[PDB]
């Protein structure tokens, strides 16, 4: 290998002195090049919190039960049910036409009230967790970009500095700072059912807090705003039906279309987006191969011929049949100028080790790459 | 259908789908059950007044009515 | 009794010559008064069709299965699956980043395709039936508005005339005509589940035909437009997940809020609204009691004292202790004028029968009602 | 996990949740299964290419990879 992960990412930056200030975005990576120093790949691997605090939970499908209706005749005042002043109920007061044909002395509008008990169907809740800046962890990884190893530093708000040992390449120092409103960021999940849905979504707390659904805190007996999922039928003399507004999963998933899907790995809740600013100290970085002799120019073979890296750099792989380890002779000419070298190594000291990957920058136009006496025509766009 | 007298002086007829368009005897009166959406007894229930109709009056906008018996309620589940 | 149903309805008209042209609205009723003729209550009882034709059915919850993903490297053309040209599948073509780390010679975007089989979950269909003007039936009922019997006439487009016999009251002729676009009116139902929902709703066919859901005709193997309930995840090198958009019941019931709930009684599908225009012939109507002597003025008792009918008329009930049957003496004076009768009977020939209900119109102000020598003060608003 | 050779020369590894972060032997090669969302076998399945990584290369953006064996596919249900 030798740092091939960065060579694959879409968001790749090159930073080319002792310190270097970089911004590390989740899903991106940075390659640091420095004269007389090995190249380093640095990236923000994760931003997560273990066991974040739960927020309120929402009901997606109400379980409606024990519907009761009371009526009073014209002049006889309001119709009442005990369930009007109880928790876990949804009530509606209305008026019905009354007369001699339904036990009233007068013809007119009489009071009618219908109440229903409202609970949540099993496995039909939407849950949330909120982040806390004092408990977030951010993982920064460093790997030598040599082409022949990966180290991890974990940071909090309180622990901003770390020194990583890059084996034989010396030491690298990292001073990282984190940067939106974490206490206003919620990670939303739905209870699992037979259908396949994403793991979770990251939403703004104010949006999560406005969902038109019944809600409660874990452990509460009843649901608040349960009327959101109840519909009352037209009143008859003494009868008024109560209906369900149905399963809200489709409603919620439609509103979540385009919202970023987040990941949960055990007790780790991952932020979908974010960045960290680092100071990378290269003063203790040393090159490996200050003792190795030049590779025999005639013993190379193209394993993978020169190809576009996707980042306006050229990548290749060579096989070596001579004495190992050795420092690889690499150069490139502008077609028509065989004397001047126009190759700018991203892998600065390519070395064949006992059991090869070279990356270079080139000026636009017709060029010829040389890995020893192994040659290849290359046009830089 | 089954009948039960509550402690508050009320009477509760519990009916199922078989009881649709039947006439039952409650104390010294009779009640007519005409609810069309009844099923087997459960939590998914509806409970309301089974209104007493005075002698010489025709019932209006009711699917449960009584004669010669006061304070009657109907309850039915909607399962099955 | 004696025609007490009409006295209870909110929509009540009075029509006061041999023929009479009326409009009968569902939920409404008309009282016909005619000099030397008994009063009649006429109403449109129902507009229905037995066994209407089924329309397309919609899926509310997709059952997703056998998800397969195929990928190709940069330059290697499109990724394909057999399921792309099959029925009962949902497919999405996309591009994924590829390189040496996932078996491609080049770095770049490679083609990726994901396919899923899409069916409907059991009891998760929405069905429709469409009306046909050539098969609609409309039921008109007639009942003598006497206060001491109900007849039904069924009409089609082909059978517009009928003669009903009002027992001793003679005969009544009816010539009825029907009147929106029935072939563009759909009655929508959802399959029954554990929750309580209305029986059905009446919708416009063009609205029913635009529902953004998978659809099919009964008996078809697959669903059309099944992609409406599928969501594809972000593509990785060779893997792309496929998710469900969830149960659409809540989506559909939200759109049906305020839409009129319709009724199904066996094989009869009832229209929620509609009217019929009738010609009612009264030429063969005769009064009953041309032989009965006057009721004894002193043998009446108020069973129900004068009360507002709800339709700017006065209703009452009397008990009689003398010789039966007899014609009831009824009158009313404007307070200050004992000579002049200001009572306008809606029940024109009130008769006490062997095992009583009187309805009158009165001019505004202070009046006194007399049922024999039984009296009652009445202020007309 | 179970292995089966199809008539088209392909190989199908059928895995469950127990198989997460395991290495299996397929013909004269080995495959590493790293899918984290696996469950018991059913209709609610996912099937894709378990990509062969060339010698001296590190796998990138794959949760199933093989060495010294060609045309391998992974399939898993997501029930339980």
């Amino acid at each position: 290998g030798g740092g091939s992960r960065c060579t694959h990412l879409e968001n790749r930056d090159f930073v080319t002195t002792t310190r270097v200030t970089l911004v590390l975005e989740l899903g991106g990576c940075v390659t640091i090049t420095a004269e007389g120093k090995p190249s380093m790949d640095v990236w923000l691997d994760a931003i997560y919190q273990e066991n974040p605090a739960k927020t309120r939970e929402y009901c997606l499908h109400a379980k409606l039960s024990d519907t009761k209706v009371a009526a009073r005749c014209p002049t006889m005042g309001p119709a009442t049910l005990a369930e009007e002043h109880q928790g876990g109920t949804v009530c509606k007061r209305d008026q019905s036409d009354r007369g001699w044909g339904n036990h009233c002395g007068l013809f007119g509008k009489g009071s009618i009230v219908a109440c229903v008990k409202a609970a949540c169907e099993a496995k039909k809740k939407a849950t949330g967790h909120v982040y806390d800046a004092n408990k977030i962890v951010y993982t920064v990884k460093v790997e030598p970009h040599t082409g022949d190893g990966r180290k991890t530093a974990s940071f909090t708000i309180s622990s901003e500095k770390t020194i990583l040992t890059m084996g034989e390449y010396g030491d690298v120092s990292l001073l990282c700072r984190v940067a939106v409103d974490l206490a206003q960021t919620v990670i939303l999940e739905l209870d699992k059912t037979v259908e396949h849905l994403p793991t979770a979504w990251q939403v703004h707390r104010d949006w999560f807090n406005d969902l038109a659904l019944p809600w409660k805190h874990e452990g509460a007996q009843n649901w608040n705003n349960a009327e959101r999922l109840v519909e009352f039928g037209a009143p008859h003399a003494v009868k008024m039906d109560v209906y369900n507004l149905g399963d809200q999963t489709g409603v919620l998933l439609k509103a979540l279309a385009g919202v970023p899907v987040a990941h949960i790995e055990g007790t780790k809740y991952h932020l979908k987006s974010g960045h960290v600013t680092c100071e990378v100290g290269l003063e203790k970085l040393k090159m490996k191969g200050l003792t190795y002799t030049m590779c025999d120019k005639t013993k190379f073979t193209w394993k993978r011929a020169p190809t576009d890296s996707g980042h306006d750099t050229v990548v290749m792989e060579v096989t070596f049949s001579g004495t190992k380890p050795c420092r690889i002779p690499v150069r490139a000419v502008a077609h028509g100028s065989p004397d001047v070298n126009v190759a700018m190594l991203i892998t600065p000291n390519p070395t064949i080790e006992n059991n090869g990957f070279i990356e270079m920058q080139l000026p636009p136009g017709d060029n010829i790459i040389y890995v020893g006496e192994l040659s290849h025509q290359w046009f830089q766009k | 259908a089954t009948v039960r007298k509550e402690r508050d002086g009320s009477t509760v007829i519990r009916a199922e789908g078989k009881d649709a368009a039947t006439q039952v005897r409650v104390e010294n009166g009779t009640c007519v059950i005409l609810a069309t959406d009844m099923g087997s007894w459960c939590d998914d229930s509806l409970s309301y007044e089974c209104v007493t109709i005075d002698q010489g009056e025709e019932p209006v906008d009711v699917d449960c009515f009584c004669r010669n018996v006061d304070g009657v309620y109907l309850e039915y589940g909607r399962c099955g």
